[PDB]
């Protein structure tokens, strides 16, 4: 509810802006509009790009390398909006930078954006 | 209580922790099902616009399809395809107009077929519907050009071409009885049977004038293709019934879906999508509240529910909502679908006793045409 | 058993009494002070190994058996893409079934037949005394027994902690008894959201508990032929390695050209890279996936030779959906790259770990 | 900000929707995206087409007729969105009917919807 | 007191009643003044995208320009042409993409040229304003890319058309100094400096390492360019001050945007456009707020004001609204204008009192970029 | 004065002594009993006049002159746009300048000169009685005065509410007094939704108080030559007539094919009708707009020829913003204009209509 409140992660709601997963999420969750949390909405495109954040999981007290994937070639959804910021470094970082639209190496060359998945990559170190 | 938010956020726990691996991919929307609904989002006016598809059962959005300018949507009855046709201009809302066709895959949302239409022949308005509709066999797409007269475009999916343009009287919206036949509606207070053959002019005619100067009809009639129903209320509350399924129009006993006690203290139809049609159960859903005559575009927060044959009403829900649109599954039990334009919610209710089960939020600037698979 | 079989093994391993002239053992090709790789030179370098007639080369480059025992029996998932297995082309199933051919390769250590194999076991009384407690008595007289007991003996060494000890500085840092260096840190990072990790992550999502870089899939990544290496081979100018497509039972045309994802542990140590050994350099490596994505003209060039990378030994099947990123990793991911993979050399190779 | 309520005209605000003028209006109102009551925003076209509606004005206690014109070629303002009925008949009597983008007329043959504006062009009946 | 539609009404009233004649017609837009200021929807990554024409003196809309996906807008300082990088696709976010540049006329708001940027070359991000501008000549626009490795394009204005694609190292931002030169950030902590010709290796020179590699730079830094004045925030609110009007960059005193103990309580810069510079008073405005350290995106509610020479405090404003953007028009006694995206209305405050002085809403979607002409 | 001076341009209007061989008056091309137009038949039916010496033809058709009173002046407003004037070509300023050239036309009335229109005028005592109330002793001996004050007294008795009585239908519906019939208030709305009151209106916006249903512009909707009216005017088929352009002064090459844009008062009774009077019936002026709208061919055809439309005599200066409107008038609004035009005929006019 607090937008500048510290962010409080959570392990019971992905559709939810303070799902643990989506610590540094930028755009709409794909669970939202057709895909699930690692996948795209059909018609859409997975983006082969990526960019990364270490995010608490409070379930297991360890943190995990959520390497974050758009799903492309559809206008926005408007479902949904959400956009954290943990670990999420400037633009020269791209790495770690989340207001980039992630589309490429998606599919019939496909860039706009429609949503974002937060797969699991590996821990923290 | 648990939503599906939450139930995906266990089953990912539980991934992680035993460990299973998995590959991300496009997901295929699951197979089209008659609770499956489209919520068209004309974004009142803009030149970009949003279909949601939905699985009225689970409460889902279970894909998206992007289209123009006030795109005209078509759900094919069996599910095999969707499509609309679109209208995109080379730069927004300007320069080169660009009128096509596209259908596309049920499950996939791709499209399947990319069809030009010669000399942006689209008639352009505020979504209706029957403005461009599907002949029974899905075979061939028809669409109304109101300029420079009134006019059906015919459009092959098949063989994936634009075929001509039929001109006609001074009639409106298309209602497709067959693969070369289709009714429209005239200002002289007729119907028109026009059916179209390989060349030349159509076969036109007219029926008797079936309503007063006077008496107005809805942009928004239903019609059941497959029944061959046609559902049009008037301003006052008053419903029409023609029957198409023969060849030719018969009239049905003009209906009254308001009490004269209702009518005289105010209560109107009223909102986008005002009347429903249930193949099945032969029932007529209508949005009504106390309104003044001239008010009759906005939301309701009621639906009366009405026994097409005899007229008799079966119940009047009280929505708890501002309902602009609604519609029904052609399955049965089936849900009332309600959208309210203001909330951008489809509101997904139980037809037989009008309680609210549960609700699709964010669905667009201002989602207006609702539009479900007669499947069964 | 379990310590003792492998310890057959490691005698098994060593013991040149395995070749037909007497000269060669698993030792000898895959050199346990080289990441189990072959130090020495050929007429194409240390591209492709010699056999034990000290005439006949490979066609393939002699990887390494480290972490060779983490990779699954060959298979196909249901996404239809195949997985696991031994051999560059994964045309073995597994260690044991792999062990066998080397002893019986006529370019490699050419003992004639399992018969021949067995009647050298036999003249060792060490031998008779463990095989015959392991397998039991007379195992050394079936050259069939005798044969498959060396084998699995093989495969079984082959498995012990020596082999996959998990002691590289990532596995010590995947613990945090010691931290990366920001360039090692850069390089894992840049690993793990470019392309790479779609080929070279054990999984395609999660955590995996003992990682060796690698999803053991098999890919084209379009590789040009290694003309030194194909020559000395002796297989010919038209001769087309197929990979994956060259191992029995695979029809599958579209598998035509596809090798198995190598493990990228103690990589910095097994040059020259690829199937055909025809990348000296860990860098030369990494640039060459530039080719897919870069637009600057010296993508195209390989850097070892300044000519183009070739034309792909098999132009088709390539990897295209992962290769072309619309990326191009500069010279400092490459670094980064570089930098990280090094830190997958096992502990007793970081002396070795030079260039 | 009851929508069902009879429409009560005033004549003392025309970015509002219930000035006397915009008894027929669909959409927005011009003078809220650059144009004016009777006029075009800047870079918009004015359709020749038009649709009457007979609007009754509170100050002199007479009805005009309010033949409504859209701009057109270019994507909805999205602001002062009003949608009033007073007259308004179905599409098969056009003269009379809003829901239509009457764009007709246009330079460029612009037919996207922008915004209306309300000119009188004479006293009803 | 009397809104600006109370005062139309007036007026229209009295045309009638004295009998006035008015041709309807296509308006002009008032002439570009230092008041104008542009208000620019990227709208949540929409396909398409409005920009808002706003006089900042009356608070009205005088006109708008559609945009495509994620455009890039820029205005010429001297007021005598708009324009922005757009991205079109043939069916709205799918099919063949066109990146193209169009050039507005100010008053008409027609486009005077439409060019093609070929191989749709343009970095598709949220708005960074620098990563696509204009020389200071207006002949020029350069733009950001960054697939597959950054890039710099170049486009003739003058001539319409497309030049070249200019090789970059690790680097990021535009910021244009003279008509063959401009700066990017560059990954290492450096600056670079690009000197390009119509063909050539561009000459790429970098400045020393300005700032640890963990002291984080804004992606929404205020660049004057009649000033050569490049105000870069770093998360902490402390900000690098970089000089480019030698046409090589030298170094500022690092202010701090908030005292020590406020760093204590938490305060720290957040939102959008986060720093704004006003030319003339050489005062840097930043959003700043009590937040956590990774909340450096959400909205703020007090904007500090500082002397950029001194690093003094001259004001902190409660704004009264959840602002994300900042900005000023250019002018003496200037209007500070503050962009909620949330509430999609430009706060319009007297940039000395901070007082709000009107307010002009309903701006699209998610309108994040303010743009001011710098005219006087 | 101006109450008088009415009265002697009345017995002026009658009277034939103001043409060479006496035969004919104002009242003979503009008859009192057909709205102020010729009822007599040329060699080219009624699309043109006879002159006085029963031979000679003009090239255009004549106009009512009811309500041609309250078409303003000739001038050029701020748009660029020309508007007002008299003659199909507005090459007379007003009705004054307008009432002189038919007396001295040699294929009209065909008075030689000034001064033999003052000789005839000596001729009767009427006048002399009657023009030296009003102008003062002599003036019938001064040619120049005679003329001018006949042309003053003839353009104001055209001033006189004789001319332009609004009685018409239209008139009385928006005084309250009666209602439209459905097609007729049909027609109205169309006429006030289509591209008809873009140019026959007096306004663009706002309640005109005099309605005329003509905006006083000048438009070239794209007319054909007249055949034989042409023919008969007798000057050549290589003859081109300009419209607005050959008017003295009017140099504009964007004004060429231009004429006035006609009142559409007492239209349904003053056939035949554009300024060359090449369509008979009403309805075929209307259905002639739709060449530019429709897409069907038989909006090609001219219906009374049932041949092709023809190339416009002027090909340029087309006003297509207007003509093209996208859309196509279908014969119920076709109708409907019919019987909404007919609304516009005035009272004493009414019984002409059938
Ligand atoms: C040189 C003459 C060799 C001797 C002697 C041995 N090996 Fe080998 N081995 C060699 C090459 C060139 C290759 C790659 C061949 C290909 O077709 O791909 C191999 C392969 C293996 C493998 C597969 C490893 C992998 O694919 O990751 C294993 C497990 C292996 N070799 C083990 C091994 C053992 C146990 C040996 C003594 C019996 C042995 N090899 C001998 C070259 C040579
Ligand atoms: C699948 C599409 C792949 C992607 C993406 C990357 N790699 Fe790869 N790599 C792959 C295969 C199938 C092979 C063997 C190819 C052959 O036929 O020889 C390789 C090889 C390497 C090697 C050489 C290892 C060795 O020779 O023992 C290295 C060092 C390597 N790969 C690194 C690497 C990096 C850093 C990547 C991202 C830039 C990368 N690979 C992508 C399959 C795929
Ligand atoms: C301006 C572009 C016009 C529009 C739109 C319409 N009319 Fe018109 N009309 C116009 C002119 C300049 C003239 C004079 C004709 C000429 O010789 O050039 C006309 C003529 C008529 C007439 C003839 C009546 C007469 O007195 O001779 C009628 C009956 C008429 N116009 C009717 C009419 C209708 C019904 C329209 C809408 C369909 C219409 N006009 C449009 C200029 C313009
Ligand atoms: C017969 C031949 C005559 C006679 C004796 C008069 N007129 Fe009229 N007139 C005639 C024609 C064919 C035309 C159209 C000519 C053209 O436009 O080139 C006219 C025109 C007028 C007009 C202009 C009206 C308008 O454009 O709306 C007026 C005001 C007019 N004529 C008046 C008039 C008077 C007062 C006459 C007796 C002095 C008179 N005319 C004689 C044909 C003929
Ligand atoms: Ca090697
Ligand atoms: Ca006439
Ligand atoms: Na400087």
């Amino acid at each position: 509810t607090d937008p500048r409140a510290k962010w409080v992660p959570q392990d019971n709601d992905i559709q939810a802006c303070d799902y643990w997963r989506h610590c540094s999420i930028d755009g709409n969750i794909c669970d939202c509009s057709g895909g699930s949390l690692t996948n795209c909405p059909p018609g859409t495109k997975l983006a082969t790009a990526s960019w990364v954040a270490s995010c608490y999981n409070p379930t297991d007290g360890q943190s995990y390398l959520i390497a974050y994937r758009d799903c492309c070639g559809y206008n926005v959804s408007g479902r949904c909006p959400c956009l954290n910021t943990e670990g999420e470094l400037p633009v020269y970082r791209p790495e770690f930078a989340n207001d980039i639209i992630w589309c490429f190496g998606a599919e019939d060359d496909a860039m706009t954006y429609h949503c974002t998945i937060s797969p699991i990559v590996g821990k923290a170190s | 209580q648990e939503t599906q938010g939450q139930a995906a956020a266990r089953a990912a726990a539980a991934d992680l922790a035993a460990g299973q691996d998995d590959e991300p991919r496009i997901l295929e929307a699951p197979a089209p099902d008659a609770r499956r609904v489209y919520v068209n989002d004309p974004a009142h006016f803009a030149a970009v616009t949003q279909q949601f598809v939905i699985d009225g059962e689970a409460g889902r959005v279970i894909g998206m399809i992007d289209g123009g300018f006030l795109p005209n949507p078509v759900v094919a009855d069996d599910g095999s395809f969707i499509a609309h046709a679109s209208t995109v201009f080379s730069r927004i809302a300007r320069g080169e107009r660009t009128d096509y066709v596209e259908v596309f895959d049920p499950v996939t949302l791709l499209p399947t077929a990319d069809i030009e239409l010669p000399d942006a022949p689209r008639f352009l308005v505020g979504t209706y519907p029957w403005m461009t509709s599907l002949t029974p066999d899905g075979k061939t797409l028809l669409f109304y050009q109101f300029s420079p007269a009134p006019a059906v475009g015919v459009v092959d999916l098949e063989g994936k071409a634009f075929k001509r343009m039929l001109d006609v009287p001074d009639c409106y919206h298309i209602f497709p009885t067959a693969p070369d036949t289709f009714f429209m509606h005239c200002r002289d207070g007729s119907l028109a049977k026009v059916a179209f053959g390989t060349e030349g002019t159509p076969e036109i005619t007219h029926t008797e004038v079936f309503h007063p100067e006077d008496e107005f009809l809805i942009n928004h009639p239903a019609y059941s293709q497959k029944a061959g129903r046609l559902v049009w209320p008037t301003y006052t509350g008053k419903i029409h019934q023609i029957d198409l399924s023969s060849g030719d129009a018969k009239f049905l006993p003009a209906v009254e879906a308001l009490t004269e006690a209702e009518r005289a203290d105010g209560w109107r139809p009223g909102g986008w999508q005002q009347v429903a049609y249930h193949r099945a159960l032969d029932r007529i859903y209508l949005l009504v509240d106390q309104r003044d005559e001239w008010r009759h575009k906005t939301a309701s927060r009621f639906v009366v529910v009405l026994d097409a044959k005899t007229g008799e009403r079966l119940a009047k829900f009280e929505m708890g909502h501002e309902i602009d649109s609604i519609n029904v599954s052609q399955d049965e039990k089936p849900l009332l679908y309600a959208l309210s334009t203001g909330d951008k919610t489809l509101y997904i209710h139980d037809a037989e006793s009008g309680e609210e089960l549960r609700s699709v939020n964010q669905l667009g600037h201002g989602p207006q045409v609702i539009t479900t698979a007669d499947m069964g | 058993a379990d310590d003792a079989l492998a310890a057959l093994g490691a005698q098994l391993f060593v013991d040149p009494a395995l070749s037909r002239n007497a000269t060669q053992s698993c030792a000898t090709c895959h050199d346990p002070a080289r990441a189990f790789t072959d130090p020495r030179e050929g007429k194409a370098g240390l591209a492709v190994s010699v056999g034990d007639d000290g005439q006949s080369h490979g066609d393939r480059n002699t990887p390494t058996l480290g972490y060779a025992a983490l990779v699954p029996a060959f298979h196909r998932d249901a996404n239809g893409k195949y997985k696991g297995g031994q051999f560059w082309d994964g045309r073995a199933d597994d260690l044991k079934q792999n062990a066998g051919q080397p002893m019986l390769n006529p370019v490699e250590m050419a003992m004639p037949d399992r018969a021949a194999v067995a009647a050298r076991l036999r003249d060792d009384p060490a031998y008779r005394t463990g095989f015959e407690a392991l397998f039991g008595k007379g195992v050394l007289d079936d050259p069939e027994r005798a044969f498959d007991a060396a084998a699995e003996a093989l495969a079984a060494y082959q498995a012990t902690g020596e082999f996959s000890p998990f002691d590289s500085k990532y596995d010590r840092v995947m613990r945090g008894e010691e931290k990366f260096t920001p360039l090692e840190e850069f390089g894992y990072t840049v690993f793990i959201t470019w392309n790479c990790r779609l080929c070279h992550m054990q999984r395609k999502q999660g955590v995996a508990e003992r990682e060796t870089f690698t999803n053991f899939e098999y890919h084209n990544i379009g590789l040009p032929v290694n003309e030194t290496a194909r020559e000395a081979s002796g297989l010919g100018a038209d001769h087309v390695d197929h990979g994956l497509l060259a191992r029995p039972g695979i029809e599958d045309p579209a598998q035509s050209g596809r090798f198995k994802v190598p493990s990228l542990r103690n990589v910095a140590v097994t040059g020259p890279y690829m199937h055909n050994g025809v990348f000296t350099d860990l860098r030369t490596a990494i640039l060459f996936y530039n080719k897919y994505t870069s637009r600057r003209p010296e993508a195209k060039i390989n850097p070892e030779t300044g000519a183009p990378w070739g034309e792909p030994e098999v132009a088709r099947n390539l990897s295209l959906a992962e290769l072309q990123s619309g990326l191009m990793l500069d010279d400092g991911r490459v670094d980064a790259l570089v930098a990280f993979l090094e830190t997958l050399t096992d502990r007793r190779y970081e002396p070795l770990l030079e260039e």
